RNA sequence: GUAGGAUAGUGGCCUACCAUGGUUUCAACGGGUAACGGGGAAUAAGGGUUCGAUUCCGGAGAGGGAGCCUGAGAAACGGCUACCACAUCCAAGGAAGGCAGCAGGCGCGCAAAUUACCCAAUCCUAAUUCAGGGAGGUAGUGACAAUAAAUAACGAUACAGGGCCCAUUCGGGUCUUGUAAUUGGAAUGAGUACAAUGUAAAUACCUUAACGAGGAACAACUGGAGGGCAAGUCUGGUGCCAGCAGCCGCGGUAAUUCCAGCUCCAGUAGCGUAUAUUAAAGUUGUUGCAGUUAAAAAGCUCGUAGUUGAACUUUGGGUCUGGUUGUCCGGUCGGUUUUUCAACCGGAUCUUUCCUUCUGGCUAACCUGUACUCCUUGUGGGUGCAGGCGAACCAGGACUUUUACUUUGAAAAAAUUAGAGUGUUCAAAGCAGGCGAAAGCUCGAAUAUAUUAGCAUGGAAUAAUGGAAUAGGACGUUUGGUUCUAUUUUGUUGGUUUCUAGGACCAUCGUAAUGAUUAAUAGGGACGGUCGGGGGCAUCAGUAUUCAAUUGUCAGAGGUGAAAUUCUUGGAUUUAUUGAAGACUAACUACUGCGAAAGCAUUUGCCAAGGACGUUUUCAUUAAUCAAGAACGAAAGUUAGGGGAUCGAAGAUGAUCAGAUACCGUCGUAGUCUUAACCAUAAACUAUGCCGACUAGGGAUCGGGUGGUGUUUUUCUUAUGACCCACUCGGCACCUUACGAGAAAUCAAAGUCUUUGGGUUCUGGGGGGAGUAUGGUCGCAAGGCUGAAACUUAAAGGAAUUGACGGAA
RNA sequence: AAUCUGGUCAAACUUGGUCAUUUAGAGGAACUAAAAGUCGUAACAAGGUUUCCGUAGGUGAACCUGCGGAAGGAUCAUUA
């Protein structure tokens, strides 16, 4: 089966950039992966991307900058109680100064300063560094 | 990539884009559903008819054209079957090859696949337990499956 | 590949059984779980264990380096178990003499040979309350016979 | 369950009668614990792992098990009664006992203190200021553990190192450092000791007089001195010894490793050894390991639990309005208040938008306008009450889709831990202290953690769940009804029926945009032409061997590994026609095809199934992988049947070698082959689990399917067929760089992994002992599945590199 | 008050039965260690019959030999 295709498409970004291709070709396209990809675009790791509708699922395009490094997804999406995202940005992210853990929350789709300045936290997605 | 056997195909239906209707292939959506009654009654299946739509007549897909789908149409009618077309049609399968085996009892390659037939059927089974068509507590096996079938 | 174990954010208990099971594999995890140091291990689980000399043997070491390495066989007192117990420094087993009660200690390896003496797992350390060190020292005397 | 009985009371607590339940792979039940539970302890990046007899909280027990008195409270044991086990005292008739209180003894053991002093404190009990208290404190022993630190310091003279006024050679040495049993002045408390302090009394501490330091003491030990690992290629004694050595190892007449001196290192009132244990161990892995070959992918598929599972429903814009720090000057007496500005976090709203809705209480407010004006020429400003904005709160309905997740909160005893304050002289600590006139006054005794479960509230992303598809659906000016229920007045009771206001339930009328998301390059199923050494059953060939028949021809033919044995001649062999049997099914035959693997190649037929494909067909989450269990499963073996040609474990037998029941050789029961039962194992090996996604070129190659005025077939256009070419999807398959990998062979997966997390199953944790012992279980057996430890050992492996070598080329 | 009729709780005892853990134990049959024993030369070089694996059968010991399989093979090779 599929599964979290949000994580298939995080993978797909990541081996394009590994390759040195300016864009993405991604199927699935959820709700999830759209959030993922605006976050990316404000912090400042995506360029465009474009949502074809397959009358049908979705499937996206994602121009790649040149900038990202890991566009990296963590697997079951554990419950984060605030202290404990200190210690996941030191285990995933490179360097207190920068970098992003994206996680959903009550608030939505948001990354770990984010959440942290809302002071709501929830339930993993991925990270950027 | 397939259910029982290791082979990863897409043999595949391509549907169009337009969930509107393709503008010149005409009729009417009434006399669509009739034609589909007539079949229904005559005694072909949900997915036969729709072949049989396809092929001479200028119908798409009943989705499109009346909005709604086939089975959908059938049952409000009254005429969608009390087994399910490719339950029933599985059921069948797994008879024929119990019949087979009961024929020639030495024949290793034949039982197997009976097995899965009847794995597939049990699968199916549930599956329409769990939704609501087939009622509960019952299995649709062996002995009694012949029963059903005829 | 998603690499054996389940990823699933239920799948804890199963994990746990797992691990579980592979403890198994573990040696030491193993002794303390079978209380292989209780039932056997001439010793109680302990440190050390009071012995009667029962004889002086030497014992021939193993390879490379050839001799003739002067234990003693001892009967452990709580138990009625037989070891041998090799005797430190020079000398030493004359010290020790014979029929005498004697102290014995682990070896080094949590059991296991001391390298080249083989079947042989102890040292002496007080032999009718003393200590064999201090003997063959001279800093302490002998209390006599 | 019903009823009783009992109990202080609930209750199968017990009794009677009835029902057949109750728990369980989300591990019930059983077994083990060298298990009392928790607070906590050790370790310490994060996650952890181990320990918790033991100062606090609970729980048990008083040699064992039982029973009970008294009592508010005991199933008490410093109460009793019994029995068992142990034991005392005896004039033998009989009595008394219970340290797991304290002290002490034995006993056991590696392993643990005084038969001391007292209620002064701490608190406790009573008839109670007053007594008692092995609870408690006080010492004693005490290197459990922890904190603080003496074991000379400063001189001078006497011999050497370093700066140097200058270096014709010196040297003064004007300036600074180290060495000498010189010597000299100055302390010191470790010891002792009047005193005074303390104290219940004492000790000891702190305080003091007095004596007490000069290598002879008022004396530091332990381990080590090749490496790991700080420090001796010093000297002798030794000479595979004796010994050290965690490991590596040293020892065999030149030991830097043994045994002594000196030196020297390390730690220092401590340091070693032993066992545990934590770290190190990403060598138990959730974070975070491995499985092509190092240990590791079940031979294969099926499959319930479990674990997981495609995308889709409210997005975006405006309009104000609270903050919160940087800014703009200090507007100020190093601190404060606005503006020019900011990002950031909210709140209200309006956007086709309800945030749960009403029956009523309070309608705060003016949306107001009833008299219109206290009044700068005014819409600056409020005495003011009929219609009425309700969020400003309640106090009651109606009924909530339900979770998980996360928020802040309330609760998670003190000690511990973290941690603020503070001169125990310092600290380890401790909860103290601090300041006056020093007549009284006065700060403290914080804060934070603990996330398991429950409670509380906000949030509505994520993940599930739910709803209207026989709409028995939603509303309501429905209009009928049906069943109510029922209080309030008719004087008050018992009615009956109303008006009526609240249930509930079938009608019919209306209202609305009336109600199904996709149809996953997910999956199933139909359809279509196909494909196949896929399976079963049925026949056909070649035959080929063998025996036999008839047929012919007269010395040997078989066999050989170099060589032999071995067989017939009364033509064996050889030549030619047959027959019987059961085998097998070449050539075809390939980096070819199918099958879940095992496996499957002559014929035709039958019998079903199957992938790929194509599909504007159909269902709508049926899906992915799987411990229980299931289906198959090479060969051999097995039982039981048929055959048996050859080869051919067994066995005969002929050579060879020191020998050789071994090859080689000749023969050749069992089988081999088959049919009916089993068995369930393999280098069942791609030594590569499955599903999914994505990353770099190339040609082919099989099976589908498109397009080519392409070519040929030729029966004139043909139309099939068969190619050519391009693309297309599909399984059994090369080259380079790897930036991806990998220990490397190599790998386009064995990649997208310390930049560690797509979804799952299974397996492994040094080698051996051992696939053994044992028990299970499965079998006709052989064996299978399952599966130890003791003990042992420093390597076992892998990959390659150079060699050496090989009856390899 | 002794005394006493029935209950009830029930220690324990007697003789059996049973599970666990211990522990004597003649003999057996193993495995491990050790430096110099005996008969072979199985494997490693095509190790002098290529190795294995499964399986039967045999043997004095390696082991042999059927059958099927594997190459970790002693071959990624024969075109037409
Ligand atoms: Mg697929
Ligand atoms: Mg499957
Ligand atoms: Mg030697
Ligand atoms: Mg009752
Ligand atoms: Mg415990
Ligand atoms: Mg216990
Ligand atoms: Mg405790
Ligand atoms: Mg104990
Ligand atoms: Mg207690
Ligand atoms: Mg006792
Ligand atoms: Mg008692
Ligand atoms: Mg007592
Ligand atoms: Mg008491
Ligand atoms: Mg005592
Ligand atoms: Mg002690
Ligand atoms: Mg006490
Ligand atoms: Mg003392
Ligand atoms: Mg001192
Ligand atoms: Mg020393
Ligand atoms: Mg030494
Ligand atoms: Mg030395
Ligand atoms: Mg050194
Ligand atoms: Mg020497
Ligand atoms: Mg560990
Ligand atoms: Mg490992
Ligand atoms: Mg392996
Ligand atoms: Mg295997
Ligand atoms: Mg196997
Ligand atoms: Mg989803
Ligand atoms: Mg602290
Ligand atoms: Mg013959
Ligand atoms: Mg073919
Ligand atoms: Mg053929
Ligand atoms: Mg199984
Ligand atoms: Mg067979
Ligand atoms: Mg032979
Ligand atoms: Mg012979
Ligand atoms: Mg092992
Ligand atoms: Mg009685
Ligand atoms: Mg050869
Ligand atoms: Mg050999
Ligand atoms: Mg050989
Ligand atoms: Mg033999």
């Amino acid at each position: 089966t599929r599964t979290s295709v949000l994580a298939d498409a995080l993978n797909a970004i990541n081996n394009a950039e590994k390759t040195g291709k300016r864009q993405v070709l991604i199927r699935p396209s959820s709700k999830v992966i759209i959030k993922f990809l605006q976050v990316m675009q404000k912090h400042g790791y995506i360029g465009e991307f474009e949502y074809i509708d397959d009358h049908r699922s979705g499937k996206i395009v994602v121009q790649l900058n040149g900038r990202l490094n890991k566009c990296g997804v963590i697997s079951p999406r554990f419950n984060v109680k605030i202290a404990d995202v200190e210690k996941w940005t030191a285990n995933l992210l490179p360097a207190r100064q920068f970098g992003y853990v994206i996680l959903t929350t009550s608030a939505g789709i948001m990354d770990h300063e984010e959440a942290h300045r809302k002071h709501v936290s929830g339930k993993i997605l991925g990270f950027v560094y | 990539g397939r259910m029982h056997s290791k082979g990863k195909g897409m043999s595949s239906s391509a549907i169009p884009y337009s969930r509107n209707a393709p503008a010149w292939f005409k009729g009417s959506s009434d006399g669509v559903v009739e034609q589909i009654i007539k079949y229904a009654r005559k005694g072909l299946t949900p997915s036969q008819i729709g072949v049989l739509l396809r092929d001479a007549h200028g119908v798409t897909q009943a989705k499109v054209i009346t909005g709604n789908k086939i089975l959908r149409i059938l049952k409000s009618n009254g005429l969608a079957p009390e087994i399910p077309e490719d339950l029933y049609f599985l059921i069948k399968k797994a008879v024929s090859v119990r019949k087979h085996l009961e024929r020639n009892r030495k024949d290793k390659d034949a039982k197997f696949r009976l097995i899965l037939i009847e794995s597939r059927i049990h699968r199916l089974a549930r599956y329409y337990r769990t939704v609501s068509v087939l009622p509960p507590n019952w299995k649709y096996e062996s002995a009694t499956a012949s029963a059903l079938v005829n | 590949m998603g690499k054996g174990k389940p990823r699933g954010l239920n799948s804890a208990r199963k994990l746990r059984v797992h691990r579980r099971n592979n403890r198994w594999a573990e040696t030491t995890y193993k002794k303390r779980l079978l209380g292989t140091a209780f039932k056997s291990s001439p010793f109680g689980g302990s440190s050390h264990a009071k012995g009667i000399v029962l004889e002086k043997i030497g014992i021939e070491s193993k390879q490379p380096n050839s001799a003739i390495r002067k234990c003693v066989r001892v009967q452990l007192i709580k138990n009625g178990k037989k070891v041998t117990a090799f005797v430190p420094n020079d000398g030493c087993l004359n010290f020790v003499d014979e029929n005498d009660e004697v102290l014995l200690a682990g070896f080094g390896r949590k059991g296991k040979a001391k390298g080249d003496i083989p079947g042989v797992r102890f040292k002496v350390v007080k032999v009718s309350g003393v200590s064999l060190l201090a003997l063959w020292k001279e800093k302490k005397e002998k209390p006599r016979s």
